């Protein structure tokens, strides 16, 4: 029997991006109109896109038009979709569907489908960092800010508001398992003043808009 | 073109037989498809060129009309046809569909039943509070979950699913939960489910007090 | 000048697929012979596909031979890399390059490449799931099956003992990317203090069973 | 086909002429070529056919070689000159790189210092431990961190960066956060970070328990 077989779905950010992939068993494509459709959570079907023969004529929804692209591969029998600037109401199980019949006229409707991908598209485009104080040898005393969970990059960390610059180290930021950033940002201190300065890291994240200041305390 | 199914939802019985009509904005002659949608499943083509039932289609199926005007008739419904179906103008290039149509069993209206469970100490050591509330054998489909924390109402932090009809009694059950950290969690007191349904005179709350 | 731009990157769990994407300006890429390149955390640089012109061509590394697919869409000037059942070594950042010269040859450098785009695989293929109880306050009690990966989980009460009543909900997905899922069934009030109550969790991707007793 | 590149890492001064070797495992005639590339752009086509200069390259840099044999020579290097620097066997449709030479500013060995952070209670409330250890301004770059809780040795739950070299002082620096649920925290008492470098006259190890 014909099958195809969707691949790529996931969970993705607003304004991100994702490509899909559609592969076949039993057929050639090269003789078909392929085509992506989606229901939404609604429970209703939308046409997403269609790509004729030789990729002769592509055609897409309005709502997705200067935001998908199709593309096919008849040597290896794979259709694509690429997805950009992705919106909240993209979300929605995505199906490769083939425009044919028994036999092949010049308009047949969707005689396979794929089993589809669900594709989930969150409204949060960024996230705030939580911000930890790495709390307190001989003189030298180390501090700094734990700087968790954010989305995306970049963040900027200075100490005092710009005071305490000599001894500082913000890391490059680490992706976590859970699609999250994470870095620290220390400095060495004279451990002398440990109990008469107050030490501050002040955490920007400009993609979210977000300050906040930490003291460090032992 | 534009294509609008109607109704929405078909609610039947066991050997009924049902239409269901599909509008095009503008002539499509016979340019028409009805496909069958199980949920979680993909589409099946039951009908093209709005009356050539698709090889393996039961003869209970038949399409017809033409132009603007087109009917999907099912004459003697069985159980297995009991789900969603789609009608499609395509063309050689593009395509539409309508918004679906649920074929579902016909009952009386009933009211759910509504529970509230606060989390488990359990997962509060973890860190995460799952408030979840049941509405439990409820007909017809539609129904409104609010959350609302010290009366406020919340947006953005629950979310829901629905039981497919169930095969007994033809209700639906819903399942919605609302997740917080510990922090804001142990920040407020009244946590409250407001659901709203056909089968209810007025909304119903149901409601616990961290304690 | 010349650009190209990658597109697709992100965090994919070992075993899983990510399909990679590149668009160009200023130049079509017919007649090149485009390759995907990949920068592991080492720091070194590691060639992973090449497409000629016309897709004649088509040519993996061996460690990832069999599982990558690289396909090319000339009328549009766009590149593609399906990636499958990755391993935690794919772990890199993947730039599209051409082969190209003033005068092209049979045989030019990688000339022009796009930035790259930061592909990341956990290892983690599968997790098992937290149970937790919905305790009764007729009475509802259930159990919350969070934090999973991937679908399927099975839900049973008692073994299958208790079958009516029971209302297992389809799973959701979380922005986490876990799923989590609610059982519930309803009992008379009058049994909660003579029956005992327990649901068993399945999750055969990690092969992970899970008895739980709800007790008011 | 391997190409091996030697050494792995060059440190020089600026001012200095240094060379790059690139070793073939058989012949591959001049087809060679020689990238740039500086951390989080992407690589630069320097030199290709062994010897050609890419246009708008400065002459400071020049390839020789040809067989199983082939150099890179800077000559003046200049602080825009630090990077990696990738050699390359390419053919009509495929291709392998060395496995790159980072040229760094040269210095006087230097030990790490070396702190331990237990994690903050606020982090704790929300179910998760970050312990992190920090090595301070050392040189060379190498180094090599284990985790240990209660003397078990610690694999795939942490992650390391590492700085660029620090314009005064020309050191690196390195953090390393081991990550545990709040219930794995809890089932220890001993967290322990053992550090090995080249300046050390024995591992470094620091330690806390928690309490
Ligand atoms: O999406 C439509 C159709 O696509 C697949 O089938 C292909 C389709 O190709 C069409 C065909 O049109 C012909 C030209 O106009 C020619 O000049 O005249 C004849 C006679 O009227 C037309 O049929 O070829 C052109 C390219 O020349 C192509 O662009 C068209 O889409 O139809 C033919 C059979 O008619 C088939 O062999 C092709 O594979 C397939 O998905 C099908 O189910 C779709 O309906
Ligand atoms: O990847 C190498 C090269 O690819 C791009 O440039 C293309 C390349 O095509 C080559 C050309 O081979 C010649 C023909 O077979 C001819 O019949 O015989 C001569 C005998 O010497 C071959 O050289 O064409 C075939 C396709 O038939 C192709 O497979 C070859 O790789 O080179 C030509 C110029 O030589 C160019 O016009 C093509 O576009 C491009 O990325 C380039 O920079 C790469 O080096």
């Amino acid at each position: 029997e014909v099958q195809l077989v969707e691949s790529g779905g996931g969970l993705v950010k607003a304004g991100g991006s994702l490509i899909l992939s559609c592969g076949v068993s039993n057929f050639r494509i090269s003789a078909h109109t392929m085509n992506w459709v989606r229901r939404v959570p609604g429970g209703g079907l939308e046409w997403v896109a269609s790509i004729s023969t030789s990729s002769t004529y592509r055609d897409y929804a309005d709502a997705v038009k200067g935001r998908f692209t199709v593309s096919r591969d008849d040597l290896e029998d794979f259709v694509y979709l690429q997805m950009h600037k992705m919106r909240v109401e993209d979300t929605a199980i995505y199906y490769c569907a083939r425009k044919g019949s028994d036999r092949l006229s010049d308009n047949d409707p969707f005689d396979a489908w794929g089993p589809g991908t669900v594709v989930t598209v969150s409204p949060a485009s960024t996230k705030g960092p939580s911000v930890f104080p790495l709390a307190p040898s001989g003189g030298t005393a180390a501090l700094g800010c734990l700087v968790k969970d954010y989305f995306p990059e970049p963040v900027t960390v200075s100490w005092n508001s710009g005071a305490l610059t000599s001894g500082v180290h913000t890391f490059p930021a680490v992706l976590q398992s859970s699609g999250l950033y994470s870095l620290s940002s220390v400095v060495t201190v004279p451990s002398s003043s440990l109990g008469t300065q107050t030490y501050i890291c002040n955490v920007n994240h400009k993609p979210s808009n977000t300050k906040v200041d930490k003291k460090v305390e032992p | 073109v534009v294509m609008t199914q109607s109704p929405s939802t078909l609610s039947a019985s066991v050997g009924d037989t049902i239409t269901i009509t599909c509008r095009a904005s503008q002539s499509i002659e016979t340019w028409l498809a009805w496909y069958q949608q199980k949920p979680g499943k993909a589409p099946k083509l039951l009908i093209y060129k709005a009356s050539t039932l698709k090889t393996g289609v039961p003869s209970r199926f038949s399409g017809s009309g033409s132009g603007t005007e087109f009917t999907l008739t099912i004459s003697g419904l069985q159980f297995d046809d009991f789900a969603t179906y789609h009608c499609q103008h395509y063309a050689g290039y593009s395509a539409t569909f309508g918004q679906g149509t649920r074929v579902e069993i016909k009952r009386t209206v009933a009211a759910p039943s509504v529970f509230i469970f606060p989390p488990s100490d359990e997962q509060l050591k973890s860190g995460t509070a799952s408030v979840v509330c049941l509405l439990n054998n409820f007909y017809p489909r539609e129904a409104k979950v609010q959350w609302k924390v010290d009366n406020a109402l919340q947006s953005g932090n629950s979310q829901e699913s629905v039981t497919e009809q169930d095969s007994k009694d033809s209700t639906y059950s819903l399942s919605s939960t609302l997740t917080l950290s510990k922090a804001d969690y142990e920040k407020h007191k009244v946590y409250a489910c407001e659901v709203t349904h056909q089968g209810l005179s007025s909304p119903v709350t149901k409601s616990f007090n961290r304690g």
